[PDB]
Formats: C-alpha cells, structure tokens, sequence
C-alpha cells in the first residue's frame, strides 16, 4: 500500500543474511519488500527537512542608477578624477574621447575621462548553504494486509513518519503488532553537502553544486552584508556607452532574471518557503527486520462464503490488488488465498499480503498477487469451492527479464554505485562491483563530466568509431564499453 | 458546518446569459464534486452538470451541450454556474452540491459513489426567470 | 553573462525532472539548425573545408559537424 | 438512457400507515440507487443511499430495498410530518438522472 | 517620419486562473473548456492514476493544463519604407570668424 | 533563448560602435576558458582524441581547438 | 462505434490514427475540435483573396 | 454494459461569419482578433496588393 | 439616403459590458468604412475604434485596448461595438460613421482620406451610463 | 504622440463678424485636418477638409486655411444661427485624435 | 481521408462476413485496370522501363506489376 501506482517500483525479495538487506530509496521512487516470512513492508521516501541553513551569497537581478557625475581633464596631461569615485558603492569608469577649441580648452587631442553612479539594487538571491548536519528524513513505512483505507493516500497514519537524522541513527520504529522495526540511514553518504547551495529566489529555488554558484558572473556580494551595499563585480552589469566621439553614457543592464532561470535549467529545483522544503535527493537505509511477527499465526482458516467487491486491478507487471469483503461468522481466521494453473494443481502464483487476515469483519480488505506470465486461475474459495476467477497475464517471461535489465540500468544510472549495494547481501561478488563501479566509474566521474546530451552522443559515436578500427583486440575496451556507457548513458540522463 | 449558500433570484431577457453562484463551507473546498441540477416548477430535477473545484475539470449533459460553462474561485471557496442563450424554458430554480469522492479530476461511477449527493447538503436553491 | 554557463552536465542529477526537462536540448539543436539555415554560404564553405584538411573520409564528416558546431 | 420509472405518481393514506414506492430501471444499476425526500419550498434531502441504508439522524421507519433494476422504498407507519414528495435517484454510469417523483397526501 | 509597427515581443507576464483535469483511464484524452480560447496556454502531460487517485484501472493517466495570460512590457518594433526618411548636413565653410 | 540569437556577424554594422563595444568577445574567450579550468579532465580526453584521429599534426590541432569550442 | 444508428467494432489504433476533426470525450459544450484542416478546405483563386 | 465514451468524430459541418485580413505586402503578417477562439479556424495566405 | 440609426440609450452597472448597435442605410453597405467616437458630456470628441464592413478587419485606439470588441452583420447591414469592463468614465454617448473605402480592410491613410469621422451621418449618437 | 492644440478655447462675438480659429500640430501633419461645427444635443457636424475645402450644401462665409504644424478656420460674416461649438481634426498616423473645441457666443 | 485506410489486413475478422463481402477486393482490381485502359501510355513507357533495368526475366515482371500498382 500507499506504494501501488507509483509505478518505477523496487521489488525487494528475501532477506537472508540473519535478516540484513540493503535499500536505497528516494522520493518519487519507494520500495516493496518481502522474506520467507515476516509481513511484507512498504518503504516510502517523503521531505527531507534541512534546519539551520547559513547565507552566503547576495546575488541582485536588478539595479538603477542616479546621480552619476563625471568628468574630464584635458589634452593629454593628467587622467582625470572624480571625488565619488572614492565611494565604492559608486561604478566608474576611464573612457577616451577627445576634446579642442570646440571643448574650448587645450591643444587638441584624444582626452582621458571618466564617470561613476550610485548604484543601488532591485530582487536578490539569497543563496544559503546547509552542513551535512542539521539535516533529516522523514519516512512512512507502510504494512499492507487490508484494511481499507487506499492502496494509497499517502496521507493517514499507518506507517507513522519514522523521522531520522544523521545526529542519530539506528532507527526504531514501531508499527501496532509486529512493528518492531530497525533501520539505519547513511545521510553522510547522501547529496554530499558542502558541495551544495540551496538558492532562494524571489520563491522559487534551486539546488546546485556550489562552485559553479561561485563562479557564477553578475553582482557579487557577500553574507555579511546589511547595510554594505557594497557589490564587487557590476563591470558585467550595467554597461556604458560610448557613442562616436563625445560624452558618454551609464546603462542600467536589465534584469537577467529569466537568462537565470535558462541558466538554472540542468538542475534540480527545490520550493523553499518555511525553513526548508527539500525533495528528491535519494538516502541508503540498511534494514534490520528480526523482530517480526507475521502479523496473526495459529488462526482458523475463514469459514466460506467470501462476496467481493472489485475488479482486477493489474498494475505495472504483476501485483493484481484485489478487493473483498468477506461474510459470515468467523471473526479475524485466515483468508484461504491461492492461484493456481488449468485444474490438476500444479498451483503456482506468488502471493503478497503475506498472510492476508479478516479484521474485525465487515471491512473490504484486499490483497495483492503476481500471476505468472500466462492463464492464471485465482481461487480464494474453500467448502463450497466459493469463488473462482479467471484471468490472463499477458507479457513474457524473457520480455520481464529484459525490462528488469532495464532498470537495473537506468539504476546504474542516476543513482550510482550505491546502486550496487541496492540488493543485498551477495557477499563477494557484490562488494567487489561496488568497489570496481567506486573507483572506476568514479574516474570516467567527473572526467568528462559537465557534458551535455550533444556532446555525450556525439563523442560516444566517434570514441567508438575509433575503436571499431580494430588494433590489438583493445578495440573491446574501447567498444563495447565504449558505446555502452556513452549512448545508453546519453539518452537515459539529462532530465 | 456543511452549508450552501447560492447568490439570490434574478431574471434576464430571453436569448441572455445569466450567472448564478454557489458558496460553500464545512469542509475543504476542494474535497467534494460539485454538481447543478435544475427543477422547472411544473416538472422535477433534471441534471445539469458537474465541475470539480481541485483543478478545474468539468462536464455537462447533452441537453445543455453548449449552453452552459462553469467556473470556480478556490481563494472564496465558490462555483460560478452560467447560461448562455437564455429561453423562456430555461425558466426555474437552480441548485448546486458536492460529492466525497477521490479526485484530481471530475467523473467518478466506480470509486465510492452516491451519498446524498443533493439531498442533505444542499444548497438553498435560487429562482431565475426568462422573460421579455 | 548566466545566458551560458546552464549548469548542464554537473552532476547529482536525481531521479525527478529538473527544469526544462526534454526541452533545452532540443532547444540547443532547433535553435543551432536555424542559424544554419539562415547562413547556408558558411555551411557551403566549412564543408569545403572539410573535404580539404584530413579528408579520410570520417575525418571530414568529424570537422564538418564542428561546422554544426561552430557558433549559434 | 438510464431511464428510471416511479410508482406510484402520487398516494394518500392515513396516519400510521405503511407506504411504499417502486421505481424500475431500464438497465441494471445493481446497487446504485437513492432516494429523496423534498418538503415543499425546501430544497430536497436524504433518506437512502445504496437502495438499502438509513442516513444516521433519519428516523428508523424508513426502509429501502431492491437490486438489479427494481426497488421498494418503504415507510412502516406514516407520520403526518413525513408529507412531501419522495424521489429515487440512479447514479450509473453518470448521465445523472432522476425519478419523477411521489407525492403524498395526509388522510 | 512616419514608421509603422511589426511585431509585438512581450518580456514579461503572469499568470492566474489556470485550471487543469485529467480523464484517468486509459480511454479519452481529458479536456477543459478554457482550452478553447487561445489567450490560455494549454499543455498535455501524463502521470498516473488509480485507487490512491481513486478511480479506474491502474495506468499512467493523460492530463491537461490551461492558464490565462497575460504580459506587462513590450517591444513595439516598427519599421520605416525607404520614404520620408531624411538627412540634415551642416557644411561649414573655413576662413575666421572667431569662436 | 534571448540568451543565444546574439545578432553579431549579419551585417550593417555602421562606423559607429555598437553595444558591449570590445567585450562581448574577450568576454566569450574568458567564460569558455575559465570553463576549461574548471574541468580539466575533459580537456584531456578530448586532447587524447586529438592524438587518436587523423593526427596529421595540423589536424591534432584543429581537432582539439574543435573540442576545446564544444562547450555550450 | 456508433454512426446515426449503424455501428462497427474496430481496434483501437486505427480509431486513434483515423483523420477527420478531432475532439475528446469531455466535449461539455467545448465545441473545441482539433484538426479541421483535413475538413473545409480553402480556395485561393489565382491572385485576389481566398 | 457500461461503456465510457473516447471520441467525437464530425462528419459534417457548416462555416459562417468568417472575417478576414491582410496588412499589406512587406511589413507584418496580419492578424485578426477571432483568430484567438480556437473554435474558428485560421489561415494564412499570401495574395498581393 | 445616407442614414444611421443607433440603438437607444442604455445604462449598465460598472464592470459590465454594454452593446450599441448601428444600423446604416443609403449605399453599399461593404463600401464605406466605420468608426466609433466618443463624447464624454464635459468633453470633446475622442475615437475609439473601427470597423471595416468587407471581411471583419479591425482596429482600436490604445485608450480602450483590451475593452472594446467591435463585429457587423452584413446580412442586416449593421455593426455592433461592445465594450467591457464598464466603469463610471465610460459614461457618455457614442456615434459611429463612414468612410468612402478602398476596398479589403482597415485602415488607410496615404489613399487620399475619408475626409470626417463620425459628422456627416454617423448617426444620431446613443447616450449610456455606468452607474449602480 | 501627436497632439492638437486648439485656440481659443472660446469666443463671443456680434453678429456679421468675422471669426477665426487656429490649431497647431505637435508634428507636421501636411494637409490632414478637419473643421467640425456641432451643435448642442446635436451629431458633430462637417465643415472642412483638407483643411482647404468647403464641403457641397456647406455656406460659403466658411473657410480654412494652413499647412504645416499650424492651421485657421474663418466665418466671414458672423451669423447666428452658427451658434456651435467648432473643432479640428488630425487624421494623420490614425491614433485618431480631435481639438479640444471652442465654443461661441452670440452678442 | 477515410477514402483510404480500409480496415483491412488488421486482424480478428470471424467466421461471419464482414462487410463489402466478397466485392471490394474485385472492385479494387476492377477499378485500376479501368484506370489502366484509359491510360495505355504509361502502361508502355513502365513496361519500357521493365525492360531497361534488371531484367532477368522473372524481374522484369515483377517490377512491371509494381509498376501497374504504382498509380494512387
Ligand atoms: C485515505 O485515508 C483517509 C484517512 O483514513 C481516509 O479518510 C477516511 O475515510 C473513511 C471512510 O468512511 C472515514 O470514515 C474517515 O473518517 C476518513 N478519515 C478522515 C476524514 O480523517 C481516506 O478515505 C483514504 N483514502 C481513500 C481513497 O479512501
Ligand atoms: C559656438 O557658437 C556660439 C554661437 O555663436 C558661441 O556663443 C557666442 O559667443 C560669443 C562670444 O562673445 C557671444 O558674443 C555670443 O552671444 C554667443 N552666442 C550665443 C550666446 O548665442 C560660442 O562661443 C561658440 N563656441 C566657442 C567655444 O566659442
Ligand atoms: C543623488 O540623488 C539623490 C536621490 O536619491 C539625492 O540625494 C540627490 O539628488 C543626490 N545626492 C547626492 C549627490 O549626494
Ligand atoms: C480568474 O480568477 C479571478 C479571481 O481571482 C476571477 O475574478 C476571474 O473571473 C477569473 N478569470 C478566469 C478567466 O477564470
Ligand atoms: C455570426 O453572424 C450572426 C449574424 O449574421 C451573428 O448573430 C452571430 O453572433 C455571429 N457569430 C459570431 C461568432 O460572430
């Protein structure tokens, strides 16, 4: 529940490991996971909340001008000068242009002059930066097993908020029953901070990597400001003119406030109103599950005589929520769920509520279930066989292993190496990729990074041209790692 | 409280367009449908259409087809129901209500459904009169 | 000035769309497209170009997109 | 299109009395089906939902009954307060639409 | 002298109303009135639906957007015939005459 | 948008200067430059390449300005 | 899909790619129709108007 | 039993009112206010004058 | 003959959008232009707009953009201006007038002139007031 | 933009007298300007075009004259039943603009 | 417009007949030899062609029937 619909969803299957498993979650994804035993839980990624935030920047779209003497001094000798030129909160500038008997003064020649304005600036940005401290999540993680109440809504309370933050750690959790939970986060392994700047304009914001927010061009001025008015840069903003030969001129530039937003495209955004809103982003929660009930056991199994209320419900590949309501006497006994083939049992489904359970009687409780890829026959009638119903999952067997393939890259992707650890437990083979993917991936990282979509094709096709060349057998690592990374790679990223 | 309360009576020329409005309270403005249904004084209800305040989808029967648009103010909590083409039949008083359902978007017959959609919570109606 | 410099590449890309997401590129190609169309001659006298330096024949197409690439 | 038809148009009868209403469905609206009570120069109210169901806060003589495309509305003992005109209402598929209505009549 | 105006480039505007729907299913592709009047602006996108959003099927749903809309500030571009359109020269003789 | 049509080569021009009057070049000298340093690995790549294709000195050298010039 | 009574069960693509106005289930007085420009075509005799 | 209803298909229509407009034959491509309701339908062309 | 005849004097709440109609007589209706001007009691003349007969081009004084929509029937040989947003100033009387016209649409200048606007038969004028 | 200046703003005068008015041009306006008369509760009327031109049915005592920015309507003999108020009109560009007006009065 | 896209190849026919019935495939074939009557000519300049390119005689025979199928 409240995963269902969703769809871009994690399937995690088996514990092991004494009950170890590794997860790796981040808001519009959110993950299904299941053992031997143990209820079947749902782990949903919703704001991250990064407290005390501190401000450096003062970055201003917009400016006027006023007052702006200038001046002159004469053929040659001496480069003029302006008092207000010692205010730095002033612009200036040394522009030539020339002057003679028309200016009326001295010998005729090319002059020296100068000019300054009051400057004084329109919206801001107030660009802040958060230390990897101060910083947390909020987590809902869901049973399934009925009640009613959505497959869904995300809002009320089932899998309470779980809050977490690097301070501390372990994670408990408690759900009514079973809900003995342990999960530890590993924030410090997240967005990497201190390469991060939250940037607030006038309502909306961005988050971006922070050198790039340095060396950004356009007024410079620093946190401490208040009453500094003391801007270091405005040589790119407003621009001076100089027509033919006299005078000269003082422009405010324009606000660039649009150009900006064409800038901060190719990064995430964020709302920033109260303190902070902060989504995407992604964490990696280790989840210890030993203490699990399975929610119910030494029960009887219902009585007959179930009547339900709903469809079908096939959803992205599998799970096939159904809904009933049963009817009778029994009191909270065991729902006689199975799925089967053609008669002749060779019955084959997999089940997910694990242990579905009646409540309290009346309730439509519901279930969810992954047929295979054929015919399947679903049965949850007992004494009088009850109800049968026919259905037909379409797809393919192969078709699932590659779409499966598909996302394991696309999670090769986006989210690295951490990726890797996504599964759980597979001892050596598993570790050796992390590390293998850490440090070599890591240096195809960065290098030949800050790439766009053009530019990443298009080397890709000529890096793997060269390579088709065919010297020394090389060609492979050239190749197919080559057009790999580079197209599949190309396509998938940028959005 | 669940309340309605639908602007006051009034009368247009034929071949008009009138504007009637329904305000609401006792709730969140954007968790129920809102549907108008008409009654001529010598005939029953009959339904007109429907709009959904989160959003802004709408619908509306064949027998007004391009006669009728709806409109809503989240900010005052209101509906806005108007006629076009206003004829001497047109004639009748104009009532306007909600509904629980799940939502983005207006439609729903298999999520929920019913539950006295004008029958308990419904506004207090208002007359309109087409004539020279 | 932040007309370029669109912190593009970068990196921390997440899985949630971005900004202009499924447009800038195919802005930056529509955009670069019309220019060409509008100047043609430069196009006439880069591919010459081409066909002179190098010229094994990838290699002309190579320099040529720089061409393409040249300036908007 | 989903036509729904009301009987009787209207009844009288005397204090006490048990009353019902019919209305019949062109098509089979299974349990989709409500019904009205309207007091004159009121707007109209609820009495049942699902065909089957009492609202809380109505009085527990009324009753309603019927499933594929036919239903009965009942009062067990009329009371002189219960004057109005009754309605049933079909929700399917959603060309929203109405019964005619009943009126009664004290005796 | 006289010019004549091509072309109206706005830098700027704003936004309200902006009402958006979505059908849900699979079947339609949703629609919304004020899509009509082109003074909205007008978007298809898709998401998804199903018993969270309550309704059918279980799918990635269409959805529509629309928004009212309208610019304060301007380019008035304009553009002059190879007519009234004049010089002025001043042509200066030499010879003294102070100043 | 706006930020890239910059109406430079065209033509017209006039004997009088025109706007950012000698810095919009020294500007996209600097910007592109200043972009380099902040990712060198990518220069060195692109160099390599240089070294792999043609190579025909001279055309190591277009080549490389080519990918040098390749930034957005 | 029903014409004036007739009507014919077709597979959905086809009934998507068919030419001809276009307009969505909603319709709610929308009169709003895509397309057109396969429907009512325009003249333009040799030179003056259209 | 229950369908729902994808699409409407016109196989006939009718046009009236139908303004038109030129600028003249440089300067603007002409336009004309009706062209903002999308339920007319539009055309450019180019004549001469 | 020569002749216009405007509807009559109308008054409206502020806000609201009136109609005057202008019914013309005496000639081809597609072959003169038309125009609408204003009179404000304690003011002079001012021009609001025009209308070409043949084809629907059209054009408006920035004062009323965005306020004013101007159609005609040809069939009936009349012109409709429309304004919106009613305000209290808007209060005045209206005329509209002619132009004897080359050809397609609106608005020349160089081709000689109409030589008035709205004074030779505009019409009789029509009085409205803004007012609750 | 263009604006027309209108004087005097009035005038009174005996009957049989010749009167004038001048309007001045903000821009050169060539040979665009009109003569209203308009009588109260009445449709302005025409009177010159061209600035130059008398228009058919129109007295011959009107008259106008003027070219550039700057321009003079003239009644020979003043008459009484001219009693009006008189403007000029600016055609050029099209932001169609008037005079202010002037008003007479009869001694 | 629906003058073309028949509805034909598609699939799930039936047991039952459809609806032109055993006709529009005998219209289709009647009505381009009309249209082959009317117009010799280019019946002989395509065959002409049959003749000239490939020919091998089994080829020419195909692109001749092509040739018959290519008027609209
Ligand atoms: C999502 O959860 C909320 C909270 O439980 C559901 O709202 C409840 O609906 C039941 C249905 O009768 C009411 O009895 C409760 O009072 C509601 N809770 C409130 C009002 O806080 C909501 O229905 C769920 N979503 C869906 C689609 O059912
Ligand atoms: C440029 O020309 C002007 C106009 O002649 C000069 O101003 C004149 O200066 C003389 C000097 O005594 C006065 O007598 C005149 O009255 C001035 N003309 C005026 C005020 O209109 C001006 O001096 C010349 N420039 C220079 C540098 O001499
Ligand atoms: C500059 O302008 C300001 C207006 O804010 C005013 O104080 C005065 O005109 C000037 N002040 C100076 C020159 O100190
Ligand atoms: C937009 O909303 C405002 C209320 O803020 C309302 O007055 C106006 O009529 C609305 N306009 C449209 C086109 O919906
Ligand atoms: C079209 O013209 C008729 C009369 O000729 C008029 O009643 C109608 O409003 C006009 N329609 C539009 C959209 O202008």
């Amino acid at each position: 529940m409240r995963c269902i619909g969703i769809s871009n969803r994690d399937f995690v299957e088996g514990v092991s490991g004494g009950s170890w498993v590794d997860i790796v979650l981040e808001h519009g994804s959110c993950v299904t996971t299941m053992a031997k035993n143990k209820p079947t839980l749902d782990f949903e990624l919703i704001k991250t909340e990064a407290k005390h935030p501190a401000t450096l920047r003062k970055y201003c779209v917009e400016a006027k001008l006023t007052n702006t003497t200038t001046a002159s001094r004469c053929p040659t000798q001496g480069e003029p000068s302006l008092n207000e030129e010692q205010d730095k909160r002033f612009v200036c500038k040394h522009s030539m242009v020339d002057r003679g008997w028309g200016n009326g003064c001295g010998l005729f020649g090319k002059g020296g002059i100068v000019t300054c304005a009051m400057f004084t600036c329109k919206k801001n940005m107030e660009g802040k930066v958060v230390q990897p401290e101060n910083l947390e999540y909020t987590i809902v993680i869901t049973p399934h097993s009925g009640e009613e109440n959505a497959v869904g809504n995300d809002t009320g309370k089932h899998g309470k908020e779980i809050k977490v933050t690097p301070q501390s750690s372990i994670t408990e959790a408690e759900l009514t029953g079973y809900g003995t939970v342990t999960m530890e986060c590993s924030p410090r392994t997240g967005l990497d901070f201190n390469e991060m700047v939250l940037l607030q304009m006038e309502n909306k914001a961005w988050l971006v990597h922070r050198q790039w927010f340095l060396d950004l061009p356009l007024p410079w001025l620093p946190g401490a400001d208040t009453q500094g008015s003391n801007w270091i840069q405005k040589e790119t903003l407003v621009t001076f003119k100089n027509p033919h030969a006299k005078k000269q001129d003082v422009v405010v530039l324009g606000s660039q406030e649009g150009a900006m937003h064409t800038a901060l495209t190719g990064a995430t955004e964020i709302q920033m109103s109260s303190g902070n809103l902060l989504f995407t982003g992604h964490l990696k929660c280790r989840l210890r599950m030993d203490k699990l009930q399975l929610k119910g056991m030494s029960y009887s199994m219902c009585t007959g005589k179930f009547k339900v209320v709903k469809e079908i419900a096939e959803t992205q590949h599998g799970t096939i929520v159904i809904r009933v309501q049963y009817e009778g006497d029994g009191s909270p006994c065991k729902i006689p769920f199975e799925i089967m083939d053609l008669e002749k049992r060779h019955v084959l489904g997999r089940l997910i509520t694990v242990n579905p359970i009646v409540t309290e009687k009346d309730s439509p409780v519901n279930i969810e279930a992954e047929p295979p890829f054929g015919d399947s026959y679903i049965i949850i009638g007992v004494e009088p066989g009850q109800l049968k119903l026919s259905w037909f999952k379409k797809g393919s067997s192969i078709g699932q292993m590659f779409e499966t393939t598909m996302r394991g890259a696309k999670r090769m992707a986006i989210l690295g190496d951490t990726a890797w650890d996504f599964g759980s437990l597979g001892g050596v083979f598993t570790s050796i990729g992390k590390a293998l993917h850490q440090v070599f991936g890591a240096i195809y990282g960065a290098a030949f990074s800050g790439v766009s979509w053009t530019m990443k094709i298009l080397i890709g096709v000529v890096i793997t041209w060269i390579g088709m060349n065919s010297r020394s057998t090389s060609l492979s690592v050239s190749l197919v790692l080559v057009g790999v990374v580079t197209l599949y790679l190309g396509v998938m990223v940028q959005a | 409280e669940v309340q309605l309360v639908q602007s006051g009576p009034d009368v247009e020329k034929p071949g008009a367009s009138v504007k009637v409005s329904c305000k609401a309270s006792g709730y969140t403005f954007t968790s129920n449908y809102i549907h108008w249904v008409r009654q001529a004084p010598g005939q029953g209800l009959e339904w007109m259409g429907v709009i959904n305040p989160r959003g802004g989808s709408t619908a509306s029967a064949q027998k007004f087809q391009g006669r009728i648009t709806m409109t809503r103010d989240t900010s005052t909590s209101t509906v806005y129901m108007e006629l076009s083409s206003l004829r001497s039949d047109d004639t009748a008083v104009y009532y306007c209500a909600r509904g629980g359902r799940a939502l983005f978007y207006d439609s729903y017959t298999t999520p929920r459904d019913g539950g006295s959609w004008w029958f308990d919570p419904w506004g207090q109606g208002s007359l309109v009169t087409v004539s020279s | 000035s932040v007309a370029l410099v669109p912190h593009v590449g970068m990196g921390l890309e997440t899985r949630t769309e971005t900004w202009m997401s499924s447009e800038g590129a195919w802005k930056h190609a529509q955009r670069i497209e019309t220019w060409i169309l509008r100047h043609p001659g430069f196009t006439i006298m880069a591919a010459i170009l081409a066909y002179t330096i190098g010229t094994t024949y990838f290699q002309r197409v190579l320099i040529f997109i720089l061409l393409t690439a040249v300036t908007p | 299109d989903i036509q729904l038809t009301q009987s009787p148009s209207s009844l009288s009868a005397s204090v006490g009395d048990r009353v019902t209403f019919t209305c019949q469905a062109s098509q089979d609206i299974r349990k989709y089906l409500n019904w009205y009570q309207q007091k004159p120069g009121k707007a109209p109210k609820l009495l049942i939902y699902d065909a089957s169901n009492l609202k809380t806060g109505v009085p527990s003589r009324f009753s309603g009954s019927g499933s594929g495309t036919d239903f009965t509305f009942t009062i067990s003992s009329l009371q002189p307060e219960d004057v109005a005109t009754y309605y049933c209402q079909q929700f399917d598929d959603l060309p929203i639409t109405f019964g005619q209505g009943t009126r009664l009549q004290i005796k």
